[PDB]
RNA sequence: GGGGCGAGUAUUCGCGCAAGCGAGAAAGUUAAAAGAAUUGACGGAAGGGCACCACCAGGCGUGGAGCUUGCGGCUUAAUUUGACUCAACACGGGGAAACUCACUAGUUUAAGACAAGAGUAGGAUUGACAGAUUAAUAGCUCUUUCUUGAUUUCUUGGAUGGUGAUGCAUGGCCGUUUUUAGUUCGUGAAUAUGAUUUGUCUGGUUAAUUCCGAUAACGAACGAGAUCUUAACCUGCUAAUUAGCGGCGAGUACACGUACUUGCUAGCUUCUUAGAGGAACAUUGUGUGUCUAACACAAGGAAGUUUAAGGCAACAACAGGUCUGUGAUGUCCUUAGAUGAACUAGGCUGCACGCGUGCUACACUGAUAUAUAUAACGAGUAAAAUAUGCUUGCAUACUUUUCCUCCGCCGAAAGGCGUAGGUAAUCUUUAUCAAUAUAUAUCGUGAUGGGGAUAGAUUAUUGCAAUUAUUAAUCUUGAACGAGGAAUGCCUAGUAAGCAUGAUUCAUCAGAUUGUGCUGACUACGUCCCUGCCCUUUGUACACA
């Protein structure tokens, strides 16, 4: 069987999913057997640039406030 | 995928002959005539490596060198 | 009326011309039969959509012949094995002479940890010349009898290895549904039981649950989009080597500057290379549409189908494939006459036949022979091998050589001998390493100078070894085939088709993959008719659907 446990924000697609993701596999062997465990961590918006210098998300278009 | 089928027994292993005290059989010394060497002494190996004394030949253990009886 | 079959059956009585009607059991057997909703799946029910792995208008074919290659079947000592609609069948990177190797016939080996007992220095065990014996120069074994020194040997446990079984015990990875357009959550409402609905929609629009809008719903998230890589534009910026152009001299010939050779080295970036930027937004005009969301045509422009091609890929699944990729792994087998590891020979390729992918053709829009002109992506350097003292072996430089190979000589050719450069924008070698093309001549509708299968003979190279013929070279031989029946595949622009080439494998071998360039069409600018997938309503006794 498999089970998945989720919480928040997730990406999976495009090049920012390689950029701003995280992830390693492992195993453990059990007496009957081996578990295979995933774990994937999405940065909290922190990741420099191919040309290096820190990004944000390529899914943004704040605009800003007028001066008063 | 099948059993074998065994019809000739074993090929036996080899075994070596076993002579008691061999040595004594090498050297012998009565009260005249000193240690008389029964065997013969070899050529390029350091002294006291004897040689078999073959039905025509002499034969060293050791390196394998063969002298002919004639 | 009192769970379902047995059963409105058996027996008995009343009524009837008969058919039959009205009252009406028991033994035995059974865990459910039965009612109404909900989600899905299916329909030879009704609507709506999408798509050259669908069709329409066409191109080129395949299916028919010879042959190359994979799969069944037969055969064999063995012809090792996985996968069988799309989604098995030039797939397992699977082009096997040995090795690989898992199959057939033989023969060796210990490279059997550790623990306990035995055996033993008055010797546990190891190795071997000669004759026999073996395919064998495996002392494998035997005769014979020397060497060796506690490394080993025998017994019982206990480990170790295994291309041995199980992908229906698992990990990981891959394929497919699906490259479609789908999937979920908070609060509210349907509740006044529930499985569950709505949000997620009649309509218009888009490649797209992409948008506009209607509205018991108001808002959010993944997927789509954005993002990333390559291509197309820039006489504007930044640069000049292992890139070019230009400048200055000396020549060789011509015409009164042109072509080529050569020594040297003001400046510049068009050509070559490669870093940073910019450029398209449907801009402007005209039309259709609710004048919204959008679509079509013209002008300009390098470019107006998001400009072209790719990479990435949600939720949920399959008993899909792989334990023959793995010091990823559970269980079961086996472990000295081994299913461990090797050495010799053989097989995987065996041929009355059936199926898939392909190569070569059936000629004149051609075949043969000469000559002219013209690409892009690539690759490249512990062993054996060449030289004194010694009888096919030893000691010797790791001083040369092993990869791509210019050039010179020899040879019809394949190839051989001698010598450069190159660990590479520097050399091979690319202001050019190909073939379709183009020009001129011969042949002349004749299975023909089309086609080149099948056979004979001789010669070279790789390799320890070429027989069942590794590959290459020369002469000779000269089969079917005259456009392919029923069926069926791919494809919309620098695309189809035709034409060749670099890499992967590689000691030697491509009719195979994976890239690259060269010559360059016809037909549509659509539709729901066939096939497939999706959505709505509807029926269901299906839910392994
Ligand atoms: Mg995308
Ligand atoms: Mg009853
Ligand atoms: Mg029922
Ligand atoms: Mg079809
Ligand atoms: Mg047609
Ligand atoms: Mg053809
Ligand atoms: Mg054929
Ligand atoms: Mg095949
Ligand atoms: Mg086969
Ligand atoms: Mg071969
Ligand atoms: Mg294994
Ligand atoms: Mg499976
Ligand atoms: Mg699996
Ligand atoms: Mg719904
Ligand atoms: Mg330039
Ligand atoms: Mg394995
Ligand atoms: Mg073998
Ligand atoms: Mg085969
Ligand atoms: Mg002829
Ligand atoms: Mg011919
Ligand atoms: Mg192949
Ligand atoms: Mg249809």
């Amino acid at each position: 069987k498999s089970m998945k446990f989720r919480d928040g924000y997730l990406i999976s697609t495009g090049e920012p999913s390689k950029r701003f993701v995280n992830t390693a596999t492992r195993s453990a062997q059990l007496k009957q057997g081996v578990l295979g465990i995933k774990v994937k961590i999405m940065l909290p918006t922190a990741i420099d640039t191919r040309t290096g210098l820190t990004s944000i998300l390529p899914d943004n278009i704040s605009v800003l406030e007028p001066k008063t | 995928k099948k059993k074998k089928v065994y019809k000739k027994p074993k090929k036996e292993k080899h075994k070596k002959k076993k002579v008691k005290l061999a040595v004594l059989k090498f050297y012998k010394v009565g009260d005249d005539g000193k240690v008389f060497r029964l065997k013969r002494q070899c050529d390029n190996c350091a002294p006291g490596t004897l040689m078999a004394s073959h039905f025509d030949r002499d034969y060293c253990g050791r390196c394998h060198l063969t002298i002919m009886k004639k």
